[PDB]
């Protein structure tokens, strides 16, 4: 009998399995059969824990959606993945190096168990978003349909443009969202942020995604949000953003630096299905 | 001679890890591939002693040079694979049966010295991450493998 976890990370449910200790292979039909919630498990995504492939490198890891596919998504699953590990004693490591299919990370295992990220320094280069604009500035005006807004540009390996707004539970993400998310300024799209700023080191969020519309838990938007309020002087070297989603811990010392996402993972259930 | 009625040879096998968690991995002589330490028992030496007599043979490290951290409880067999067993040799050697010992290195890695005999098994080393050994072991040993280190596990992380 296959044993496997459930847990809860960036808003999503994941199905994690040892596959370290265990001997199993994750062919297509296998992961349809267990992404089904009567026939099998049930998840949003199948987390798979394996074996190195590179011996200064702790694990690697894949994540398989309900089709079978693989998924490569960068960062996706690390905070689960990183206290799954620890607490099924497949490691005692607090920095964990791991592969993925989108490269390598070192994840770190705070105090009170969350999982910090090293997420790359933001680069606010407009050629590097794309954003379509003569040089970077620390706030740019752009015309949304029949409105103006004032606007932060940054990148965090994605395109995001992030917008103060006084209340997130107000403001028009179904509206706004859609207009800048394709502006003509985006030839490559961009994420939307819509930020509340409750304290120099506290700002609640929701985030209109490049092509998905509005999700519960965008880490690189939440990234990014804090990178721009940071590099406009609203925001302390370590901000707390609450999304729809669940709550991260971000923190920056500016550029030269790179900037830290940390985040929780629920253990949400144990279990064992016969294959 | 020692080779079992069902045609297994007695063995030992030896994971020596250092401080950091690390294991040592040991390429085969002449070749590309890389493995644990294991050797035959004797007719007369007791798992312990035969492990002893290999590490100092394929790893050149003394009994002073380690400390057992552990062993397995039981026996674990692997089975060759048909086209590598010699069927003409009597007894007939199907597979290994194992002894595996957990060892900690307590001396500088310059006392590991393979070529303390006339025909190493082994022409070089390095350390490899706790759990590489499961993937990258040749597939008839991953089963033994893959038990021997989770059993391990939580010793080796306990340092
Ligand atoms: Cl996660
Ligand atoms: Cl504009
Ligand atoms: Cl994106
Ligand atoms: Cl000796
Ligand atoms: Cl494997
Ligand atoms: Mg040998
Ligand atoms: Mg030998
Ligand atoms: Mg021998």
């Amino acid at each position: 009998s296959m044993q496997f976890s459930k847990m809860h990370g960036l808003g999503n449910d994941f199905m994690v399995v040892d596959a370290v200790t265990q001997n199993v292979f994750f062919s297509p039909e296998l992961i349809r059969r267990l992404a089904d919630r009567h026939l099998g498990v049930g998840f949003d995504q199948l987390l798979v824990v394996e074996p190195p492939y590179d011996p200064e490198l702790d694990f690697h890891y894949r994540i398989f959606n309900a089709d079978g596919s693989e998924v490569a998504q960068c960062g996706n699953g690390a905070r689960c993945f990183a206290r799954f590990v620890r607490l099924k004693g497949l490691t005692n490591k607090r920095d964990i190096r791991v592969s993925t299919a989108n490269g390598r990370m070192v994840l770190t295992v705070t105090d009170d168990d969350l999982v910090r990220v090293n997420m790359g320094e933001p680069n606010f280069e407009p050629s590097a978003v794309p954003f379509r604009a003569n040089k970077a500035e620390k706030t740019y005006i752009m015309r949304a349909a029949e409105q103006t807004i004032l606007c932060g540009v940054v990148s965090m390996g994605n395109p995001h443009c992030v917008i103060q707004v006084d209340d997130v539970d107000t403001a028009a993400v179904e509206t706004l969202g859609p207009v800048l998310e394709s502006h003509e300024r985006f030839p490559e799209r961009a994420n939307i942020g819509f930020m509340q700023v409750v304290k120099r080191e506290h700002i609640r969020l929701r985030v209109y995604e490049r092509g998905a519309g509005e999700t519960q838990a965008c880490g690189s938007g939440a990234c990014a949000a804090v990178a721009v309020g940071i590099q406009q002087g609203l925001l302390a070297e370590e901000v707390r953003v609450e999304l729809p989603g669940g709550r991260l811990d971000i923190a920056w010392k500016g550029p030269g630096h790179p900037l830290y996402m940390t985040g929780p993972a629920v253990h949400v259930y144990d279990g064992f299905i016969h294959l | 001679s020692m080779i079992d009625d069902d045609g297994y040879r007695p063995n030992v096998g030896i994971v020596i890890c250092n401080r950091q968690g690390q294991v040592m991995w040991a390429r085969r002589f002449g070749q590309h591939s890389w493995q644990f330490p294991q050797g035959g028992i004797n007719p007369g030496e007791s798992a312990e002693q035969a492990m002893y007599r290999e590490l100092f043979e394929e790893v050149g490290l003394s009994r002073k040079d380690v400390r057992i951290l552990a062993s397995t409880r039981n026996w674990l067999r692997y089975k060759l694979p048909k086209r590598l067993v010699r069927w003409d040799t009597k007894p007939v050697c199907i597979g290994q049966k194992q002894k595996w010992f957990l060892l900690q290195l307590v001396s500088g890695d310059a006392e590991i010295n393979m070529q303390t005999s006339s025909t190493p098994e082994f022409d070089g080393w390095r350390w490899v991450s706790y759990w590489y050994p499961v993937r990258q072991v040749v597939s008839f040993k991953r089963d033994v493998y893959r038990r021997v280190m989770k059993e391990f596990a939580s010793v080796v992380m306990s340092l």
